[PDB]
RNA sequence: GGUUGCGGCCAUAUCUACCAGAAAGCACCGUUUCCCGUCCGAUCAACUGUAGUUAAGCUGGUAAGAGCCUGACCGAGUAGUGUAGUGGGUGACCAUACGCGAAACUCAGGUGCUGCAAUCU
RNA sequence: GAAGACAUUGUCAGGUGGGGAGUUUGGCUGGGGCGGCACAUCUGUUAAACGAUAACGCAGAUGUCCUAAGGGGGGCUCAUGGAGAACAGAAAUCUCCAGUAGAACAAAAGGGUAAAAGCCCCCUUGAUUUUGAUUUUCAGUGUGAAUACAAACCAUGAAAGUGUGGCCUAUCGAUCCUUUAGUCCCUCGGAAUUUGAGGCUAGAGGUGCCAGAAAAGUUACCACAGGGAUAACUGGCUUGUGGCAGUCAAGCGUUCAUAGCGACAUUGCUUUUUGAUUCUUCGAUGUCGGCUCUUCCUAUCAUACCGAAGCAGAAUUCGGUAA
RNA sequence: GUGAUUUCUGCCCAGUGCUCUGAAUGUCAAAGUGAAGAAAUUCAACCAAGCGCGGGUAAACGGCGGGAGUAACUAUGACU
RNA sequence: GCCCUGAAAAUGGAUGGCGCUCAAGCGUGUUACCUAUACUCUACCGUCAGGGUUGAUAUGAUGCCCUGACGAGUAGGCAGG
RNA sequence: GUCGAAUUUGGGUAUAGGGGCGAAAGACUAAUCGAACCAUCUAGUAGCUGGUUCCUGCCGAAGUUUCCCUCAGGAUAGCAGAAGCUCGUAUCAGUUUUAUGAGGUAAAGCGAAUGAUUAGAGGUUCCGGGGUCGAAAUGACCUUGACCUAUUCUCAAACUUUAAAUAUGUAAGAAGUCCUUGUUACUUAAUUGAACGUGGACAUUUGAAUGAAGAGCUUUUAGUGGGCCAUUUUUGGUAAGCAGAACUGGCGAUGCGGGAUGAACCGAACGUAGAGUUAAGGUGCCGGAAUACACGCUCAUCAGACACCACAAAAGGUGUUAG
RNA sequence: CCUCGCAAGAGGUGCACAAUCGACCGAUCCUGAUGUCUUCGGAUGGAUUUGAGUAAGAGCAUAGCUGUUGGGACCCGAAAG
RNA sequence: AGCGCCGUGGCGCAGUGGAAGCGCGCAGGGCUCAUAACCCUGAUGUCCUCGGAUCGAAACCGAGCGGCGCUACCA
């Protein structure tokens, strides 16, 4: 058993999800997808890191565990739990096919689970503070060995995971038009209605600071 | 399948040439005599010596015969045939389905 | 070959007929026990229950042919063994229910 | 001994050495399939301007 | 195991278009075809009877025969080395006239209506369309629009 | 221009919440002998236009409304793609040359038009 | 002497009769066999946005069922959710509101359908007759299915209209033979009448290997024509599997990731494993093991020289140049 | 058929054969008999043997169980 | 970017070989030169097409002459020898 | 091994081919035996193998469709040749443009429907399971599950609002347009329309571009019906010089120059010669042609050296160079 | 081909042939006149029907290439019966 | 690996669309000095799991779990 990614790489087959057409295939061994303080605010972490891909490859659902058990592992040991957020950010949704006389009646059962990745696509998002920079760092580069191909970190000059550049959603958060939400924050639109939007942000229709 | 005893259909008869009354009954094929040119040829060949001279059929595949209606209009007493599909079950003036009534398990 | 497997129909079929026979005589003899002879009255329930479990090994045989085995021109006369059987199947069944019903049972006592 | 099902390699070669060239369509298509009704009146009209044209001509 | 049926492949074919539902026009009901008209054949699934093959959608052809319900309609098609010509019966639904039929009658009125005039005043007909010719001599005026230079931008990434 | 009858395109026409509606017209409304239909004159049928009411329907307007529609040099000439190379790269794939070219997004604007006839302060 | 019109014999008829005779013992196929039907068909996908398009490709279905589940007309709106009403509760019946279909339409699947193509009610038999034309499969042959008319006769509706079976896409069958219906027509040939028979027009009885032979095995006693179109050796491509080697480092090692190891991953090499394939060879390349003998490779067991150790010595382990 | 001597050759006739009976109140050819017909012919009844029914036969061909629980340690299972 | 480690197979061995190190290697650019049965021009052979020429003397009108284009070839077809 | 017998043997005699004879091996029956030998039927049949005899010229394929007890074969259509025939009189394009259609792939989308799926937030329980305050209460507090609302992360060959590029249908007129009035048993309430017409009008271009090498038509017949490779799209498989498709071009059927070598790659297709110029590829020598020029990089104690193509990766290196 | 015209072109006639609408003959399905052995005759007029037909004949015979079939069938070749 | 069968009370087994039983065990009473045997009674089930068709099943149709049996041949 257990058949290399190198013979399970590069993207040959049409997506094969799991459906009404294609039932009893194995559970994916990834089950937790966002890590560290998950509860925190993008008040709390700035800065973004990413680890990207360069190739247009299948990433293991093993290979995703594995990364992502290995990068807790040293963040948590460095600059312990509640000091980083990490979320990955490909779902492994692809069943792999395993053949096991001759070429008659070749078509193979479910195998695996896959994670088909493009070129220029996240793999590994972390939102942290502007101190953590090296220690992130250094455990994305732990997850780029577990993870097959060539792999990039690039420093997201985005607040937290979401959107709108540094200085942007410094003018919005001042402006007042950001609600701290669950992990997450709503916005200010100028479309909406009138008295739910007096009702749902009073910071922005007032004189406040 | 259900079909009545009774159906007003065409009549090709010439004192008659619109639709009319025809009792319905089921085509039963006929004695098959034994002085048909086709049997007394098969008489001759199969005297003799040589064994069975023609093919008899073995490999049945079917199950079902379409079922033919004999209807024979009531005025001219005509009769002319008609032909239903392959069904396994057949009645001639059956009880009618009922809609709606409780079912009786 | 469809030769073998109609051989097989066949010889199924003739120890069907005979079963049913050897039940019916079986069953008259029951009918007509003299009912004192209660020993005589168990001894043809077991007699008749083995014979109708031999008509259930054959009707089984009967449900596969049937279901599966490609009978392709008796699918008549294998219904009506099977019709058979299993009126038979009931005649046991009422005549078993009727001996095994306890006189003061609470099933008797509540409908005769 | 397996072999080869089905292939179009080299057809539309054959067929463009030998092109597809026309229907050779023609005035006065054949009136087959056009309805009977209005037929029989275009052979009755026909046959009526035909007799009028000559009465006129003498 | 292989099926090649009536209306086999013709899933999104016959599919109605997306709030387009329902029964279809008056206008399409109430459209007159007349012998020897060009037509464009595209299916309408909610009136099964009549439909065409799958092969006769988006086709053009001429009708020749008008029935009751009806146009029959004249396609070639390609089999083998030549073409055959086919005699389809549809329906009024998934019959529609030709628009750029329609624009060859407009383009035939005004042609008879310039060589009218043209031989009323003694010049120039030019009756036939001509392709795009090449562009010819201008002048571009700089007052008001001094040309801004520019340069490629260099390589951030936005991610 | 409002309204009614019949419509064409079938949301710029729909949906939600309020407000207004002179005149006429629709509408709600009043009644069960007859034709007729229902468990029920509620629907339908018939009769009256009388006893009344714009409350609803309908029409129109409002809403940083939802939806829908139009446009943008907004995204984006991006994704994708036809053709070409003894181009690059171990490969996966990626640039370049001649061409075509989106969708989502963003922003701005709009919220039925119209035909035949009749009628109306 | 016995037997006696019985045996015997002759001709027909029924039975028995592998003792013998003659013949047959499907096809596709990652070799054949076993398995399966991809053999006649239908749906979605493969299929690369006209059409066509393969594999023992994927997910399924067919050999039926229906006098209504066909045809016409009228009325109504479905699944579900919420709020209520004695017994009555999660679900019995009734009422209202919301409800673009989230229901139903015989079945597989895909389309289609809302004053309907759904549900209920009323009336019916057009699921009728005569042959033609056209579309799909296609050779533009047949079969099957379908379309639009024409000439009748009808059904329904106030009518416009609709109706030549099932809302659409599957649900099926030549010659010869038999049989039925019609014409009661033609012929039985020296001339008639009546039975009988043969014809003509339209159906049915069936070939599922579904363009349609009447059909069991075995050969280790075998034969012939051939085949590398096709297997069992080697060789060749590939390396799943086998074998070998890296990289990462959660941990083990008292303490300490890396003395020695090393999970979870991940990258390779090899052709000494077994497969996969079928390119060469079936007018033959002698086919297992052993003996015998030579050479080569290194991925080093020993020996030479070294480095490291949780190497005090001894013993041992890891590694290097080295065949 | 088995294969000197010695010692033994168990159970099964349901199946396949073989063999007995004889009218089962089955099937049953030709010839013959009766009826209808104008006749060819058709329909009846009768209908031998054999199949069928009913016995016997295995030194004829041949065949000759499965699952549970159960004894003062465990195991096993005389037993159920 | 290049180079190096990773990087181990069995006859002796192959950037084709010799050899090459500010290359005769790699990346790029500029010219010059070499060379095909390809292209241009000419001649000749054949085929095809279009055409001219019964006038007297001398011969063949299926003949003579002009113009242009073309020419690969298995299975196979036809033609002239 | 046996050697006094179930012994060995001579001669005579008997048994003959579906027969004999067999202490049984399918043994033997004149070197022949799982059915002898001889002659004839017989030149038996073969969809199978091999061979098939002079030259030159011109043209020049197919390995595909459908059916077949069809899969080593035929028929049929297709490709090809020959004979031509009717005209050279406005015809057609493996092409483009303009105009108008049609499509559901690539992409995109999921705070759009279906299906999958990550994470919190706010709520709702006369109505999930726990505990606490509780006697309980249409009581209260907290915990956890669901249901709703607004968000978020990632997806779909058999999901989709949207939606290309490339391919694809039609039209661009004389068989056309306009005016007037003739026919009809069709149609209309109706000289109303429909179809076909008569007689006039219309042109400079007769209604986009480009090219035509003649255009159209018929008959008959050969061979073929094993294919294979390359770019691109693509299915099964770990992959394959694997199997199976789509479009185009090639090999087969084809030499020549280059890739040292090679059926397919690059260039270019071929009568016999001469001259010139080039393609692809090259110019140290083999080897014709610059040990040319210019700017750099690399020193390898296994350098590297040119597409198909005859391989190398992850991970590293104060080696060096530039950022 | 004819007429006009210098020609361009205008008209007339137009064989073969091609397309189409008709007419006639046979079959099938109708309609059913004068009439009459009162059961025979089938006039007339039709029909999305059908024929391998008519519509101022083209065939017959011979020879040749090619092709088909049957014969040993281009030549050689079985195991068999 | 393929094909086929089976799965129901504590154990061994039946079971067809109106729907759960047999025998032995188990429980209560009786008889007996007592225990068996015998007599009179009673109770006993996720019908292997999950989903679907049906107005409804354990049964019909599909997915898996578990246990058996047959085949795996020519070299
Ligand atoms: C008088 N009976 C007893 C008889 C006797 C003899 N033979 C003798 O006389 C000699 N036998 C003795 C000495 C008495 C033992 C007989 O030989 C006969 C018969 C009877 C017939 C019966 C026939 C009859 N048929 C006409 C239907 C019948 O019932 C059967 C039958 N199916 O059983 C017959 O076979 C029958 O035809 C027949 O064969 C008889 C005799 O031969
Ligand atoms: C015992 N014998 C007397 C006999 C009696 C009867 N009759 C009866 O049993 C009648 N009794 C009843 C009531 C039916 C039970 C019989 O019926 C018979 C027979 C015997 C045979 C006679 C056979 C005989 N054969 C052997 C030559 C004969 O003459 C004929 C014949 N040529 O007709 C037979 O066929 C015979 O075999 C025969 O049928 C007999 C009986 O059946
Ligand atoms: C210009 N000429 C050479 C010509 C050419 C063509 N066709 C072409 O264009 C050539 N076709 C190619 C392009 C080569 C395929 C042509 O098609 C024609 C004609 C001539 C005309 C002459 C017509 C004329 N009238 C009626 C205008 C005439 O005098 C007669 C007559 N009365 O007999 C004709 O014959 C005429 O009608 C005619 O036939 C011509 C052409 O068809
Ligand atoms: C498009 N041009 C090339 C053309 C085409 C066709 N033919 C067709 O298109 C045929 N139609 C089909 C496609 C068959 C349905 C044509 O038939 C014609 C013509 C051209 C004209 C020219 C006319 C012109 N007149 C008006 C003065 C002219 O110059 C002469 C002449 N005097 O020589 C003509 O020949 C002319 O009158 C004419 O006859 C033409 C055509 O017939
Ligand atoms: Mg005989
Ligand atoms: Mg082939
Ligand atoms: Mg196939
Ligand atoms: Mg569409
Ligand atoms: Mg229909
Ligand atoms: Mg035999
Ligand atoms: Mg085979
Ligand atoms: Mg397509
Ligand atoms: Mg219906
Ligand atoms: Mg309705
Ligand atoms: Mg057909
Ligand atoms: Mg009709
Ligand atoms: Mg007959
Ligand atoms: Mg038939
Ligand atoms: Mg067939
Ligand atoms: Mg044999
Ligand atoms: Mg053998
Ligand atoms: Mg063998
Ligand atoms: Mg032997
Ligand atoms: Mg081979
Ligand atoms: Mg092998
Ligand atoms: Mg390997
Ligand atoms: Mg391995
Ligand atoms: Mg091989
Ligand atoms: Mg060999
Ligand atoms: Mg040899
Ligand atoms: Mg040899
Ligand atoms: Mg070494
Ligand atoms: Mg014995
Ligand atoms: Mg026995
Ligand atoms: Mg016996
Ligand atoms: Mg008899
Ligand atoms: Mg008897
Ligand atoms: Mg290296
Ligand atoms: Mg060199
Ligand atoms: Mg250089
Ligand atoms: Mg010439
Ligand atoms: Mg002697
Ligand atoms: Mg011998
Ligand atoms: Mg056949
Ligand atoms: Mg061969
Ligand atoms: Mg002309
Ligand atoms: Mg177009
Ligand atoms: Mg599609
Ligand atoms: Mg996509
Ligand atoms: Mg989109
Ligand atoms: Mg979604
Ligand atoms: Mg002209
Ligand atoms: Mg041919
Ligand atoms: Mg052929
Ligand atoms: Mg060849
Ligand atoms: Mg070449
Ligand atoms: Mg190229
Ligand atoms: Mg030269
Ligand atoms: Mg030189
Ligand atoms: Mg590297
Ligand atoms: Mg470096
Ligand atoms: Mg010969
Ligand atoms: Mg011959
Ligand atoms: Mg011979
Ligand atoms: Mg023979
Ligand atoms: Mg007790
Ligand atoms: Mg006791
Ligand atoms: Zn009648």
């Amino acid at each position: 058993a257990r058949r290399p990614a190198r013979c399970y790489r590069y993207q040959k087959n049409k997506p094969y999800p799991k459906s009404r057409y294609n039932r009893a295939v194995p559970d994916s061994k990834i089950r937790i997808y966002d890590l560290g303080k998950k509860k925190a605010t993008v008040d709390e972490f700035p800065l973004c890191v990413h680890l990207v891909s360069n190739e247009l490859e299948q990433l293991s659902s093993e290979a995703l565990e594995a990364a992502r058990i290995c990068a807790n592992k040293y963040m948590t040991t460095v600059s312990g739990r509640d000091a980083f957020h990490l979320r990955v950010r490909v779902h492994p949704f692809h069943v792999l096919r395993i053949n096991k006389q001759g070429m008659r009646g070749a078509w193979g059962k479910p195998h695996g689970l896959a994670a088909r990745v493009d070129i220029g696509q996240i793999i590994f998002s972390v939102r942290t503070k502007d101190s953590n920079k090296d220690v992130v760092v250094e455990g994305l580069r732990r997850a780029r060995y577990k993870f097959p191909g060539q792999q990039k970190i690039i420093l997201s000059k985005k607040w937290g995971f979401t959107n709108l550049d540094r200085p942007e959603y410094l003018k919005k958060r001042e402006a007042g038009e950001v609600k701290d939400d669950g992990a997450f924050v709503k916005f200010l639109s100028k479309k909406g209605s009138l008295e739910n939007n007096i009702r749902e942000f009073p910071e922005y229709f007032a004189a406040q600071a | 399948v259900n079909v009545p005893k009774t159906r007003k259909t065409y009549c090709k008869g010439k004192t008659c040439r619109k639709h009319t009354q025809h009792k319905v009954t089921q085509y039963k094929a006929g004695k098959a005599s034994l002085f048909a040119q086709g049997k007394r040829r098969y008489d001759r060949k199969q005297s003799g010596f040589g064994g069975q001279t023609k093919p008899v059929f073995h490999k049945k595949a079917k199950t079902t015969k379409k079922v033919v209606l004999r209807l024979e209009c009531v005025k001219c007493k005509t009769r002319a045939q008609l032909t239903l599909k392959r069904c396994k079950h057949f009645e001639l003036g059956g009880e009618k389905k009922q809609k709606g009534q409780a079912l009786q398990f | 070959s469809q030769r073998k497997l109609q051989q097989d129909i066949d010889k199924l079929l003739k120890k069907v007929k005979e079963g049913i026979e050897d039940f019916d005589d079986i069953y008259e003899k029951f009918q007509s026990t003299d009912p004192s002879n209660s020993s005589h009255r168990e001894k043809l329930e077991s007699d008749l229950k083995r014979e109708i479990k031999k008509l259930q090994k054959h009707r089984d045989q009967i449900k596969t042919w049937l279901s599966k085995e490609d009978v392709k021109d008796k699918q008549s006369v294998l219904m009506t063994n099977r019709r058979l059987i299993e009126n038979g199947m009931e005649r046991f069944k009422s005549v078993e229910k009727l001996m095994k019903t306890k006189q003061f049972s609470k099933e008797a006592l509540t409908n005769p | 001994a397996k072999s080869k099902n089905h292939t179009a390699h080299n057809q539309t070669r054959k067929a463009h050495r030998n092109g597809i060239k026309k229907p050779k369509t023609y005035k006065y298509p054949s009136l087959k399939g056009v309805d009977p009704k209005f037929r029989r009146n275009h052979k009755h009209a026909l046959h009526g301007t035909a007799k009028a044209l000559a009465a006129a001509k003498k | 195991g292989k099926s090649h049926g009536y209306r086999s492949r013709t899933r999104y074919m016959f599919q109605r278009d997306f709030r387009k539902h329902g029964a279809v026009h008056l206008s399409t009901y109430l459209k007159v075809y007349k012998v020897g008209d060009i037509v464009d054949i595209k299916a309408n699934g909610s009136i099964q009877k009549g439909m065409p093959h799958k092969f006769y959608q988006g086709k053009t052809g001429v009708v020749y025969n008008v029935t009751k319900s009806s146009v029959g309609v004249i396609i070639n098609k390609m089999v083998g080395n030549r073409y055959l010509e086919k005699r389809l019966n549809l329906r009024v639904e998934h019959i529609k006239h030709s628009k750029c039929r329609q624009e060859f009658l407009e383009r035939v009125k005004a042609n008879a209506a310039k060589r009218a005039e043209a031989k009323a005043q003694g010049v120039a007909v030019q009756l036939k369309r001509q392709p795009a010719q090449p562009r010819e001599s201008r002048i571009v005026s700089t007052e008001g629009n001094v040309p801004q230079t520019l340069a490629p931008v260099p390589y951030e990434t936005f991610i």
